[PDB]
């Protein structure tokens, strides 16, 4: 066995990831880049062997010949005796979310509105509906299809930044990791719930799990479900009960990616990993809970179940699935 | 559709 050493995207999730490295004894240890980008680089180098990604970053990790190995598998839909590990895993539903009291917002009249998305090339956030923008407009000008953003992870002096707000003192507005205060699923419904945005790309889950109480956190700690609506593609609105009839897409589950050579080690350390400190492991929560941050979903997704095995020892583009790749692919053709 | 980015 040899060490795995984990690859944390910012100082909030280098801070979790030397918490598990402590209670793992060094069995993992710790890396961290500024973002998923620069951790996708580290893992290229064999300077770390592994973190678990979004669809969007799986695309430029697998075009480099990193491969899955593990993924996010949530609390399941429908009944099933199969453990965790082995349940197939889900794929998440990619909505368009607004508010209600936003009375004419549908699909159709997004142009020049304020948008919160996840960060640039993420799926929810970005590929599925910038890709389904692109596609409808025809025009890969879409930079300058809402009036203003916040999109982590693009120019910084651009109407896709304008509204991101940076860290605690105003610095690192706009970079995609969780310092800046509207990134990922939490950040982008945060910059919705505020009004900074008119419409936030995000996944069905992060509705629920940020409204009616599910989190303490203040700024959403007194959210109602009921003042929020889905756009669905057709151009009517409803309620966020209805997600399976108003998604974009459905996603692939984040998934842990890492060096072809390293995968059936980084599989293996994992697995006993989470029976240590995963839901209902060992030693979680008494001492260390690796799918736990707060909402903050830092390292993992706070929801996550377990990970799981992946069936037929998937290529990336197996696990993404043709047509995602498809849809990716297109979408870059404009950059 | 081609190579890695870095
Ligand atoms: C949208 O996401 C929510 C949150 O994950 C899902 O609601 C959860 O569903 C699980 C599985 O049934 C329940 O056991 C949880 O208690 C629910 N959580 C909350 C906070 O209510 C919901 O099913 C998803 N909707 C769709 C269409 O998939
Ligand atoms: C945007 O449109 C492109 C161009 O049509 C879509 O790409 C096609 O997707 C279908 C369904 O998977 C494939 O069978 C075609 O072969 C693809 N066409 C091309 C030219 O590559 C893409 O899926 C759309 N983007 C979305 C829905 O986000
Ligand atoms: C065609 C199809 C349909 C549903 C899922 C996929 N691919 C996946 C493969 C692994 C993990 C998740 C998915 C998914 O889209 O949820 C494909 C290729
Ligand atoms: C660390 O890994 C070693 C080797 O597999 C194992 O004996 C030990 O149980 C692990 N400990 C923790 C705390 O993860
Ligand atoms: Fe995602
Ligand atoms: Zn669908
Ligand atoms: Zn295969």
């Amino acid at each position: 066995y040899t060490r795995v050493v984990w690859c944390a995207v910012g100082p909030e999730e280098q801070k979790k990831c030397q918490q598990w490295s402590q209670q793992s004894g060094q069995n993992v240890t710790c890396a961290t880049a500024s973002t998923t980008d620069d951790c996708i680089v580290l893992v290229l180098k064999g300077e770390a062997d592994a973190l678990n990604l979004d669809g969007g970053y799986i695309y430029t990790a697998g075009k480099c010949g990193l491969v899955p190995v593990l993924a996010e598998n949530r609390k399941s839909s429908k009944h099933s005796s199969l453990d965790c590990v082995l349940r197939p895993t889900e794929g998440y539903l990619a909505v368009a979310v607004v508010k209600k009291a936003n009375e004419g917002l549908t699909w159709n009249s997004l142009k020049d509105k304020k948008s919160c998305h996840t960060a640039v090339d993420r799926t929810a956030g970005w590929n599925i509906p910038m890709g389904l923008i692109v596609n409808q407009t025809g025009s890969c000008a879409f930079d300058e299809f809402f009036s203003q953003s916040c999109a982590p992870g693009a120019d910084p002096k651009s109407r896709l930044c304008a509204l991101c707000a940076g860290d605690d003192q105003g610095l690192d507005k706009c970079v995609p990791n969780s310092k800046e205060k509207y990134y990922g699923y939490t950040g982008a419904f945060r910059c919705l719930a505020e009004d900074v945005g008119d419409v936030a790309f995000v996944k069905n889950d992060t509705v629920w799990e940020n409204t009616n109480g599910e989190s303490t956190a203040d700024w959403a700690k007194n959210l109602k479900r009921e003042d929020f609506r889905l756009l669905c593609l057709d151009g009517t609105r409803k309620p966020v009960t209805e997600a399976q009839s108003c998604h974009l897409a459905v996603a692939p589950n984040h998934a842990v990616v890492s060096r072809s050579d390293r995968a059936a080690h980084v599989e293996q350390v994992l697995l006993h990993q989470q029976a240590l400190f995963g839901k209902n492991g060992k030693n979680c929560p008494d001492k260390f809970c690796l799918f736990k941050s707060e909402t903050k979903n830092l390292l993992f997704n706070d929801n996550t179940e377990c990970l799981a095995k992946l069936g037929g020892r998937p290529t990336y583009e197996e696990y993404l699935g043709t047509e995602y790749v498809t849809a990716i692919a297109n979408l870059k053709k404009c950059s | 559709l081609e190579a890695c980015a870095f």
